[PDB]
């Protein structure tokens, strides 16, 4: 049993026709102090998987090292390490899900919520969630923390059920994700303007975008607002 | 303080027919007032014509189902591919559950299948492994909404024959698979209306001598 | 939960209700509160249902191993003590059990041991355990004799559960009867309390407080 | 206080009430009468927290006696029980509630019927053929459920009451030092001096 | 919350962020924390929004009634009325208020009233959760008798840092300028102050 | 509960879902959460449902008397001040979270108010368990100079977000439009996207199924003549 | 400890074609101990019916209070109170005890004498009105009653059919609750006749 | 368990022990023997937490019986009490202590003297002329202080014990269902079947 | 405590106050919070003095044994050893450590290890109770590739403010300079830094 100290906020994600998109801001908060402004919380594993992590950053960095070691280990005595016997998103997830549930069962959890986004060998989209309790679930859109409350409602308007996935292009999906990140910046006190976004496509592979910013912000209407009731 | 348990909502329902059994469950997974998934399968085919669902805390539910599936695999290895009978599966699950007596699997477990005479069977477990063969059992969030309805419409409780006025009970005539599925669907439609954690979809697994079949039905998404 | 067992001329009567609850919610009305340890030994269920089921099933395995090794039926004293020694090892951990180990052997005759999860092991003639125990005791104590017939003893046990099922909110559903003889126990049916109440009211003239 | 029983038969109400007063470690008294006569044909037994019991009973007694003088008329048992219930129902939301449970046994001279009312400290009133407070009912109700008839004589009521007291003496852990029994009928209130 | 008031040559300027949070949710991102109790006596509110609004409304009432009987009240008088409410109801209030005003006789004045209900007259004052991060900056950069443009820059830079580090602060930087010339409202948006 | 307020060109619109709950159970599937303070001042309530009704009716009563005393149509700022001073008095124990909107001689207004007595001004607001879902929609689609038709669309879309994604909210969308120089129009069940499907079976019982002990006529009439 | 589930009990109300039905169990207990099988929870003031579940002392107190208030209403108004007006009176009366409430779950049922329209309503302990078209439930087996009513109910039932539906809803809900049962009563209410039926049920 | 008394007279030790076993609400048994014979001339009565009492007593019994077989010799009462005390003194700092108080009554065949040892669950040993555990001493010691003499006969010891039991039955709130009395002397252990 | 480490053109400089408090009593007014784990790898300690000393002693041992087998360790290696102890014993430790070192290949490097046991490589780092008051100041005034004299002034001014506002900080400002030239110790007394 611990308490999280340095923390990362929402990770948001969704499926589209040919793959998956995942995004997360670059902040490490220390309570209400916005302490660390350059933290990468999307961690790619090979060229087919991205693991997005929220919650405790020290536990994130531990998970980051486990994944790094998983790649090394998979390559040992494996002539097909870069081909048929490469790490799949489903392998990486199940491993993490095993670790998360084991750790909660010893009453010493990794204080995180994790989304594994990727594309399988056969071109299938993979998107699944796991948290400090070892609870797992999949959905056409997934989000952690504040994203669950604010991003999912917006992302579900694009992909409401399974049958909406083939109808959703990568341009529409990315647009929805970027708008969701702006909404979170307006409304989450522990978020930042700077974020990272990753696309895993079955055709074009892994595109990792760093140093993105929330833009096209509406603030002008603030000038007209005066007092809290009767003031002029 | 760290709380190792959670509540993922959901509701499940097992009904044993004369030569079949059904195990149904809604596909909604939740925490607090949020929806995690509108389609997260909760009832599983475990092999040997057995279906299982462990409803409550989804992490413990997944762990238990996983361990039972594994127990079926090792039963085949150790005993010359012998078919695991539903009564034997039930006893095995008791030992899985009671093995964690002082840190329970926070789940209400139901399995369904056919007994060794080919008749429909449902077994129901508490979180610590007390179990019992039953004709009818709802589990989870909306179990209190569904069970009274099943007492009335499956076992004909408080129903008597017209003209006799309480003297002769309504006779316990057997229900077909089509008739059971109607009661399952109406149970979940009703539960969806009055319980916030029930909705999205209903997945039914039907077990007969011919094997395991699936049926899916939409539920209200509010 | 209401369970009773009493020694008499013809052996032992065991009678239990069938209700199980989780707070106010009635979880089941079909619970089997008599555990058939083997063909000669019976155990009753009170407190946590899982603990009684699991450990009295386990007890049956220990009794079977005893008679394989010793080529002789286990004594009720020895069987009850296997269970009481076991639960005593777990004392403090939070097991919840109130049970009566009932049997009929050559050397002992009909014997009942109350075994309990804080370690208690008591031999006796009449025991009643559960939320409805006091109601069942009232009927038992005023009507019990050693020279009851098997028929009258069976009824007394049935009537004592009915008394508790009526008044105690957490007892009811149905009554399960057993008669333990030296050659083994004999099951004497499941009796729905709903139907039994009205039957008893009319035939006995009791429950004049209730309108029927 | 501990055990208070009540049984309404054909033509009378019988109240039985324990004699023991225990202050923690010792039994200070073994002859305590846990009852007050409210009017010539209405008796109230009581049990609950020390001090409050008697204070409440005497306060009720004074008020009913005041009514009797003012109107030159005895209130019906029903009317008295309703008055008592209201006082307890008022009490439960007070700064310091009366922690007192009562049985009111009365003979209504207008209707020529015995009446037994059971009222707990919350102001929960019920008219019954037989009643109790505390753990007394747990032991005795199964016997009363079996043996009770509405057409019982006073002597049959007393015999059924003996069986109840015997079961209490067998299975209750506390020694309540026996019971004082009182009968309420058309002729008024009298105490059974041998029980 | 990040709030400050700064005296300068021509009078006084009040400054504030616009973020109101319920835990980590931003309940209002365009809040007006600069509130008017008299024509040229304003205040900055921090702590319980309910409490500081209730106080500010009562003060405005007292100064309106003061004005009807005795003419324009001093800034010191306004601060004293605030103090009286904060001090006498300290057990039931969570309010940190900065009072700033312009007289012609006294010119620009700033009074801070922290949690206890004490009063402190200062050349400038900072308060709210975000103020902790700018004690160093404000102490090094404040000078007396600054110009209007310098004071606006001092406040803008200060609150910019407070917003940058404090999650409870954010949104627009509002300001209210109090001089002989009158009452001027200013607003500065994220795209302006973040790049500073 | 999901309640929203949206300002537009010539007025303000208010909206709410229709689900009231007791824990995880739904008490009322078609609850009315839009309260009339006065003819052209309405408000939507979240939190304790009794409190939102009681506090609106009390202020609405006092607003009516004030309007008669002053011979003037009531103002939103009056309702606002009276509500906040009342709620502040009870220190949050009256658990009413309201969005107060209306038109009066001064113009159109939109305010929120929390149980402890704090108030906020805005062009778009949301409240209740579905407020984050609603606010996500409002932040994505709100703009300055909305028309009436756009504001009703935006408001009801924000409620829908709450209906579908928040378990506390559900059933139907209620709307009330308050435009300047017009009667306020209360659109009860503006949307109905949650009608229950036909059941598989009729459960109408055969007459004489239930066992009966006694029957009697109940005398509801008064004491009779003759 | 929880005041609303010490004594136990349930009330359910339903509408039909030109009729309403209100029903209740007869149990009063002290937690596990059954005390009375004749504790009726439905009362009436003229043609308006009020069922009350919860803490039994408050059930009794409120009945006495509404009898008081409806009697004075009648003397002043020179007419019987209507279900819609009475509903507001219950709500008012409960909310005036907002910070020390009556631990009850009232249910109003009746037919408006002038319009002939069937009416039902429910309340929480502090007076929030739930005015349903179909049915109202209250008590320790309210979950069970919701489940029964939600599946069994259909609109525009004739009086003698509505009797069966509400009776089966109550009976089967009560049998799945430890603290409800021990008898039951069903009122069938039409514009100018009211029939009261006691039901035979299991006595455990 | 409840009342255990002990009195050492001229030529014997008398142990009296209550017969009631109460599990909370009900008296489950009214004939319980709260004693074990450790050796032919040594008896141990016990009272304390349910389960622990019997488990401890039988464990001690087994160990003393083992010693007797190994050495073909009976340990002195003093030796047995010292063994018992050490077991309890070991127990008190365990993970889960034995919550058991004992009286050990024995006749030493070497010294031709009766001996009574009182040992509480902490391992506090005292040799006494008369002793008790729990609340029993509060009622009885004033009587024993007055009447006891070291040269009493066994019959006088039993009469003094009756007076102690009567005082307990008068002033104790709990009904302990009488006592089983056992005598330990040169001829061994025997039970007084009428008391 | 007020501690900081700042990279600059020629390497890195560590800075600290010297106050150790037990509540409001100053138990030591001349504490050395800059501690050596290797020749040119030092650290700044904050939190429990017992814990940070215990950790620093273990690290020094590990790097001594590393050096005997594999030659001079990197600053990253030192930070990793610190992290391993802080992370794996997070439940029993209250330690906030800044690790600073000079390689010839990598030049000046700074790693901060806050309470959780996470590692963050930064151009400069501030920590301890007094750091809260200088986030604003340090962010506005830090530049990369400063000279030695500029970096000493940056640290001196920063810690001066931290000391001014934080009661837990005070005494002398100690500094340790890490360059190719070697290891230089500096000290600055109250009469020097207070008048800044
Ligand atoms: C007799 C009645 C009786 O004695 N009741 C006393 C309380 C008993 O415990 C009730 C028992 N009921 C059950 O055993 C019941 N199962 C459970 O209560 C499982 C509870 C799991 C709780 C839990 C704690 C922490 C984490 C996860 C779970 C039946 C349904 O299994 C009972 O009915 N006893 C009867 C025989
Ligand atoms: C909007 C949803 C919402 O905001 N939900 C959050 C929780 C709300 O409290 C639910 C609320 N439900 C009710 O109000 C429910 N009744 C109560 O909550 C009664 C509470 C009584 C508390 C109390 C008072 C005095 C003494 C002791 C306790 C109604 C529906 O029966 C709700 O639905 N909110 C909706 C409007
Ligand atoms: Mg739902
Ligand atoms: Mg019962
Ligand atoms: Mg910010
Ligand atoms: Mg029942």
């Amino acid at each position: 049993t611990q308490q999280p100290i340095v923390t990362g906020t929402s990770v948001i994600s969704m499926k589209y026709d040919n793959g998956v998109i995942i995004a997360a801001d670059n902040l490490g908060s220390y309570g209400s102090l916005l302490r660390f402004n350059g933290v990468e919380r999307l961690i790619p594993v090979g060229d087919n998987t991205v693991v997005g992590i929220s919650g405790d950053i020290s536990d994130m960095q531990h998970i980051e090292r486990l994944l790094k070691d998983l790649v090394t280990e998979n390559a040992y005595d494996n002539p097909l390490a870069d081909a048929e016997e490469a790490l799949e998103p489903s392998y990486i997830f199940e491993y993490l899900a095993t670790v998360m549930y084991q750790r909660r069962s010893k009453m010493n959890p990794l204080w995180n919520a994790i989304i594994v986004a990727g594309v399988q060998s056969n071109g299938d989209q993979f998107l699944r969630y796991v948290n400090l309790l070892g609870v797992t679930y999949s959905s056409p859109t997934l989000a952690t923390g504040f994203g669950a409350h604010m991003a999912n409602p917006l992302l579900r308007k694009v992909v409401d059920r399974e049958s909406d996935i083939p109808k959703t292009t990568v341009q529409v999906a990315e647009e929805a994700i970027v708008n969701a990140m702006r909404v979170l910046y307006y409304r989450d006190a522990r978020s930042s303007r700077n974020f990272s976004l990753a696309i895993i496509d079955k055709n074009t592979g892994l595109t990792f975008k760093k140093n993105l910013q929330v833009e096209n912000m509406k603030w002008d209407f603030a000038k007209d607002i005066k007092g809290y009731g009767t003031q002029k | 303080q760290f709380n190792p348990y959670g509540d993922n909502g959901g509701t499940i329902l097992g009904i044993a027919g004369e030569d079949f059994a059904v195990l149904a469950g809604d596909t909604r997974n939740i925490t607090d007032y949020s929806i995690n998934s509108r389609y997260e399968p909760k009832v599983f085919d475990c092999g040997d014509n057995i279906v299982m669902s462990a409803n409550g805390f989804a992490a413990d539910g997944d762990a238990l189902v996983k361990r039972f599936k594994n127990s079926v695999k090792w039963y085949h290895f150790d005993h010359n591919d012998k078919k695991l009978s539903i009564n034997s599966a039930a006893r095995n699950i008791q030992h899985l559950l009671y093995g964690k007596r002082f840190f329970p699997y926070y789940v209400h477990t139901i399995i369904a299948g056919l007994d060794e005479d080919g008749k429909g069977a449902v077994y129901s477990f508490d979180p610590v492994g007390s179990y019992e063969r039953e004709q009818c059992r709802a589990g989870g969030a909306a179990a209190s909404l569904i069970m009274p309805f099943l007492d009335n419409q499956v076992n004909f409780k408080n129903q008597y024959e017209p003209g006799t006025n309480g003297k002769v009970k309504k006779p316990l005539k057997y229900l077909s698979v089509e008739e059971v599925i109607k009661l399952v669907r109406d149970s979940f439609t009703s539960a969806t209306e009055r319980h916030i954690q029930v909705g999205d979809g209903l997945e039914i697994l039907i077990v007969t001598k011919d094997g395991v079949r699936k049926e899916f039905y939409e539920l209200k998404r509010d | 939960t209401t369970t009773l067992a009493f020694r008499f001329q013809g052996g032992i009567i065991v009678a239990v209700d069938s209700r199980a609850t989780a707070g106010n919610w009635v979880a089941s009305q079909t619970v089997k509160k008599v555990i058939e340890i083997n063909p000669f030994l019976l155990g009753t269920m009170a407190g946590g249902a899982a603990d009684c089921q699991f450990w009295e099933t386990w007890l049956g395995s220990q009794c079977r191993l005893h008679e394989l090794r010793e080529k002789e039926r286990i004594s009720v004293a020895a069987a009850s003590k296997i269970l009481s020694n076991l639960v005593y090892q777990y004392k403090g951990a939070g097991l919840s059990m109130g049970t009566m180990i009932c049997g009929y052997t050559r050397k002992e005759g009909p014997t009942i041991y109350y075994v309990d999860s804080d370690g208690t092991r008591l031999k006796g003639d009449i025991f009643c355990v559960g939320s409805g125990q006091t109601f069942a005791y009232g009927v038992l104590d005023s009507n019990y004799k050693w020279d009851l017939s098997v028929e009258d003893a069976l009824y007394l046990g049935k009537r004592s559960i009915l008394a508790a099922a009526h008044r105690d909110a957490y007892s009811g559903g149905s009554v399960n009867l057993y008669h333990v003889t030296e050659d083994g126990w004999i099951y004497h049916g499941n009796h729905d309390v709903g139907e039994l109440f009205w039957k008893v009211k009319e035939e006995e003239g009791s429950f004049n407080n209730v309108i029927g | 206080m501990d055990i208070i029983l009540g049984i309404r038969v054909q033509d009378s109400v019988i109240l039985a009430s324990s004699k023991a007063v225990t202050r923690g470690i010792s039994v200070l008294k073994d002859s305590d009468d846990k009852t007050r006569q409210l009017s010539p044909h209405t008796l109230m037994s009581f049990a609950g927290e020390a001090g409050d019991t008697v204070q409440f009973a005497e306060y009720i007694q004074a008020n009913i006696q005041l009514y009797s003088i003012r109107e030159d008329y005895e209130l019906s048992p029903q009317a008295v029980s309703s008055f008592v219930r209201q006082e307890l129902a008022k009490s439960i939301r007070s700064r310091r509630p009366y922690q007192v449970n009562v049985l009111i046994g009365g003979y209504d001279k207008k209707k020529n019927k015995p009446e037994l009312y059971q009222i707990d400290y919350l102001g929960t009133k019920v008219e019954l053929p037989y009643g109790a407070h505390g753990y007394s009912g747990f032991y005795t109700f199964s016997l009363l459920d079996h043996h009770y008839r509405p057409d019982m004589t006073t002597e049959e009521g007393l015999d059924l009451l003996k069986l109840c007291v015997q079961e209490l003496e067998k299975r209750m852990p506390m020694d309540f030092k026996g019971v004082i029994v009182k009968i309420v009928d058309k002729d008024g209130i009298r105490q059974v001096d041998d029980f | 919350t990040s709030i400050m008031a700064v005296t300068f040559k021509d009078g006084v300027i009040l400054g504030a962020d616009s973020r109101t949070t319920t835990g980590a949710y931003i309940a209002n991102r365009v809040t007006d924390k600069l509130t008017r109790v008299h024509d040229k006596i304003w205040c900055c509110r921090s702590g319980s929004a309910a409490d500081t609004q209730a106080i500010a409304d009562i003060v405005q009432y007292h100064l309106e009634l003061y004005t009807s009987q005795y003419g324009t009240p001093s800034t010191e008088t306004a601060a004293s009325v605030f103090k009286e409410l904060c001090y006498e109801n300290k057990d039931n209030l969570t309010a940190g208020i900065i009072v700033a005003g312009y007289d012609d006789k006294n010119k620009g004045e700033v009074y801070t009233i922290p949690l206890g209900g004490s009063v402190h007259k200062l050349p400038y004052a900072i308060a709210g959760s975000g103020s902790t991060f700018i004690y160093g900056y404000c102490d090094k950069n404040f000078r007396e008798n600054m110009s209007k443009e310098e004071t606006v820059d001092f406040i803008k830079h200060s609150l910019s840092q407070a917003i940058k580090w404090d999650g409870s602060s954010g949104g627009v930087i509002r300001m209210v300028v109090l001089t002989a010339a009158g009452v001027e409202r200013l607003i500065f948006y994220p795209d302006e102050y973040e790049q500073l | 509960t999901t309640i929203v307020g949206v300002k537009f060109n010539n007025g303000v619109v208010i909206a709410a879902d229709t689900r009231s709950t007791q824990g995880p159970i739904v008490a009322d599937k078609n609850c009315a959460k839009l309260h009339r303070i006065s003819p052209k001042i309405w408000c939507a309530g979240a939190g304790t449902a009794a409190d939102t009704e009681a506090v609106t009716q009390l202020i609405g009563s006092n607003i009516e008397l004030h309007s008669l005393y002053t011979s003037r149509e009531p103002r939103v700022v009056s309702a606002l001040q009276m509500l906040k001073q009342h709620l502040f008095k009870y220190q949050g124990h009256i658990g009413a979270y309201l969005i107060v909107a209306g038109v009066d001689p001064t113009g159109s207004h939109l305010f929120s108010i929390h149980a402890h007595g704090s108030t906020d001004v805005g062009y778009y607001l949301s409240l209740g368990s579905g407020s984050l879902a609603a606010m996500a929609v409002l932040e994505s689609h709100w703009k300055q100079d909305l028309t009436k038709e756009e504001a009703i669309k935006l408001a009801s879309d924000a409620i829908q977000a709450g209906i579908w994604n928040d378990l506390g909210s559900g059933s139907n969308v209620d709307v009330c439009v308050m435009e300047i120089g017009k009667d306020a129009e209360y659109l009860r069940n503006y949307l109905t996207p949650n009608v229950r499907e036909e059941k598989q079976k009729s459960y109408k019982f055969p007459r004489g199924t239930t066992a009966v002990l006694k029957e009697s006529i109940v005398n509801i009439c008064d004491i009779q003549e003759e | 400890s929880d005041p609303s589930s010490i004594n136990g009990g349930i009330v359910v109300a339903m509408t039909g074609k030109d009729c309403v039905a209100i029903a209740c169990d007869l149990r009063l207990g002290s937690q596990s101990l059954g005390v009375s099988n004749k504790f009726e929870k439905i009362f009436h003031y003229g043609h308006v019916f009020l069922g009350i579940t919860g803490l039994a002392t408050d059930v009794t107190t409120l009945n006495e209070m509404f009898r008081y208030k409806t009697n004075l209403y009648k003397l002043k108004e020179e007419r019987a109170i209507e279900p819609e007006t009475f509903t507001q009176l219950v709500s008012s009366s409960l909310y005036e005890r907002r910070f020390g409430p009556y631990f009850v779950g009232p249910v109003v049922a009746g037919i408006n004498s002038k319009s002939g329209k069937p009416f039902i309503a429910g309340f929480d302990l502090i007076g929030c009105i739930d005015e349903a078209k179909d049915f109202i439930v209250s008590g320790t087996a309210s979950d069970q009653l919701f489940g029964m009513c939600e599946s069994l109910y259909e609109p525009n039932l004739e009086p003698e059919d509505l009797f069966e539906t509400i009776s089966q809803a109550l009976l089967n809900a009560a049998d799945r609750d430890a603290l409800s049962g021990w008898g039951a009563v069903v009122y069938i209410i039409k514009k100018d006749e009211v029939v009261k039926r006691y039901l035979k049920m299991r006595q455990d």
